[PDB]
RNA sequence: GGACGGUGGCCAUGGAAGUCGGAAUCCGCUAAGGAGUGUGUAACAACUCACCUGCCGAAUCAACUAGCCCUGAAAAUGGAU
């Protein structure tokens, strides 16, 4: 099962770096199976993505390199958790879209945020009963039309720094835009070209 | 959002229940339908199915319409009361149809060995309909 | 089986040097010197060159369990020169439900008096290890700073520290109040 | 009162750990086998019940 | 780190939504995912596993088996290779 598996994977492979000429390599950062399938359904329609094992992909683009030359300098460079977008079409109509279909990732536990974000003044809209978070993490919180009502600005999360459980579920309930981040474009490969 | 939203989803149906059922324990997080709701939801939602029947009512404030997704199960135990294969062919035109698919076949492979509760002959060597839908 | 040899190399930085007695380890750096000898284990141990400082422990002939004790050796030698380097920082923070734990540091950081742990009326005089100084950081509320140039000494002064505020008679999973090691790092971050 | 991250550094000390079913004793929490003698390091382990 | 969509799969129902139970083990995305090995939530939810991937760059893992040793192994006057 296993050497099948991976014998199919190498056919498949090279099947698809002869067929597609243009393509870029991509890295994956803490990306989810549902924005997998988003991009998935997405990109379907006029290119394809690949996603799989970094050792698979250079012994694939490396043993079978003499079917056609200008290939190995890709080998030196594909590193880290990268797989290879397969595109007929040009590098501003593959980036762009890209770059704007990136879902709103939420503040999961237990996860850098290299982003800085910082909560507003403003109704919550949920009724007064999760004071205990606020509370908990010192939030000076009171009642207003039945509402929680957020009466100073607070410094909620700085730059490079562990999220807590009571950050995270209150970034959870808050339905705000936390910081996100998705699949994004490390270099491309224009038969035989390096560039952003 | 008018102040209040009804995207929660149902799992009751064949019999009414009414009481027996948890749609009052929903209730209070609404208030909106209460008995005069649910009771009018349920006679919408007698029939399609006759089953658990999982599905999703949208309010007007007033009155509460009633959409069941087709799922897979639901509509075949709603068809039964053999191969009849098409219609599990055309139970799927008007689904979803999503499935992380990449071909019409796909959803079909799914309920054919959904309806296993042998259903797999076909799925191991099927030769018919494969771009039939579209 | 009795293995031909297993050696082992602990590089050795360039601020700081090491000097062999035998198998007495003498390890000179800039916040001072840690000297510790390992008479009981039969190990050869030699310093290889001029140039980078390295450090071999080679063991002949040994069995399972002596084979065991190589690693041993070099990670107390690393700890050693971590230690005269860069110093050793343990800490810990007491925890309380009701009863806040009152901490005195007494004469240079040498004595720790905890006052009302679980509300007892008992005061608990702890002696820390000679070179181990224990301070109350001023960056957090409820937080003792156990710093010193020997692991072992300042991780046995929090263990004294930790062990003296134990709860007895009670459950512990409920009554969780108590001094623990928060963390351990180094001085200086470098 | 006790806020959850100082909770969690109490209960690592306290809670988080193994119980010999033979012997009783108290084990680190990725324990297999026991490490005294008296019950013979069995691998007869248990976690430590939770207040819950 | 991902551990999905149909599907909060069917019959059990007052919630059992993967895990109080009865049957069967589908398909696709593929890097993988059990329409579920466990924790648990009234129930949601939130975790974990088996499954794959990233860093790591040389060997490793499992089940048995039998030698010595240890546990099993408690009695009365102080004592017996
Ligand atoms: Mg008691
Ligand atoms: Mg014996
Ligand atoms: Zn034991």
């Amino acid at each position: 099962d296993r050497a099948t598996w991976k014998s199919n994977y190498f056919l498949k492979i090279i099947q698809l770096l002869d067929d597609y000429p243009k393509c870029f390599i991509v890295g994956a950062d803490n990306v989810g199976s549902k924005q997998m399938q988003q991009i998935r359904m997405s990109l379907r329609g006029k290119a394809v993505v690949l996603m799989g094992k970094n050792t698979m992909m250079r012994k694939a683009i490396r043993g079978h390199l003499e079917n056609n030359p200008a290939l190995e300098k890709l080998l030196p460079h594909i590193r880290g958790n990268v797989g290879f977008v397969f595109t007929k079409e040009d590098l501003t109509e593959i980036r762009d879209m890209l770059l704007a279909n990136k879902v709103p990732a939420a503040a999961r536990a237990g996860a850098i945020a290299p982003c800085e974000v910082t909560v507003p003044a403003q109704n919550t809209g949920l009724g007064p009963e999760k004071t205990s978070f606020f509370q908990a993490l010192g939030i000076t919180t009171k009642i207003s039309r039945g509402t929680i009502e957020i009466l100073s600005d607070v410094q909620l999360i700085k730059t490079g720094d562990k999220v807590g459980a009571s950050e995270a579920t209150l970034l959870n309930m808050l339905n705000i835009s936390p910081f996100s981040f998705g699949l994004v474009i490390q270099q491309v490969f224009d038969n035989g070209s390096i560039y952003n | 959002p008018n102040e209040i939203k009804v995207v929660y989803l149902r799992c009751t149906g064949g019999e009414v229940g009414a009481t027996s059922a948890l749609a009052p324990k929903i209730g209070p997080l609404g208030l909106s339908p209460k008995k005069v709701g649910d009771d009018i939801a349920k006679a919408t939602g007698d029939w399609k199915g006759l089953r658990i029947t999982v599905k999703l009512t949208i309010q007007n404030r007033q009155a509460q319409i009633e959409v069941v997704p087709s799922a897979s199960a639901l509509i075949i135990k709603a068809l039964k009361e053999i191969t009849f294969d098409e219609i599990v062919n055309i139970a799927r035109q008007m689904r979803h149809r999503s499935l992380a698919r990449e071909l019409s076949g796909t959803i079909k492979e799914i309920l054919g060995t959904a309806q296993s509760v042998h259903p797999h002959d076909i799925i191991d060597d099927i030769n018919s309909g494969a771009v039939e839908c579209p | 089986m009795k293995t031909i040899l297993s050696n082992q190399t602990v590089d050795i930085p360039e601020n700081v040097d090491i000097t062999l007695k035998g198998r007495t380890v003498i390890v000179k750096g800039p916040r001072g010197t840690l000297r510790r000898d390992f008479n009981h284990i039969n190990v050869e141990l030699s310093l290889l060159g001029k140039k980078k400082k390295r450090l071999r422990v080679d063991k002949w002939w040994g069995n399972r369990k002596e084979l065991a004790t190589v690693r041993t050796i070099c990670s107390h030698v690393q700890n050693m020169i971590k230690g005269v380097t860069l110093g050793f920082r343990y800490k810990m923070r007491s925890v309380y439900a009701h009863f806040p734990i009152n901490v005195v540091i007494q004469e240079n950081g040498s004595l720790v008096e905890i006052r009302n742990f679980l509300g007892e009326k008992y005061i608990r005089r702890v002696r820390m290890r000679p070179g181990v100084a224990c301070s109350v950081s001023q960056a957090q509320k409820d937080e003792l700073i156990l710093e010193g140039n020997d692991i072992e000494l300042v991780s046995n002064s929090a263990a004294l520290i930790q062990q003296a505020t134990t709860v007895k008679n009670k459950d512990i999973r409920k009554f969780l109040d108590g001094i623990y090691v928060s963390e351990k790092g180094t001085v200086q971050q470098a | 009162i006790i806020e959850p991250s100082l909770r969690q550094l109490a209960q690592k000390y306290n809670c988080d750990k193994m119980i010999c079913r033979k012997c009783y004793a108290r084990l680190h929490p990725r324990a297999v086998n026991c490490r005294k003698k008296k019950c013979g390091h069995t691998n007869n382990l248990r976690p430590k019940k939770k207040v819950k």
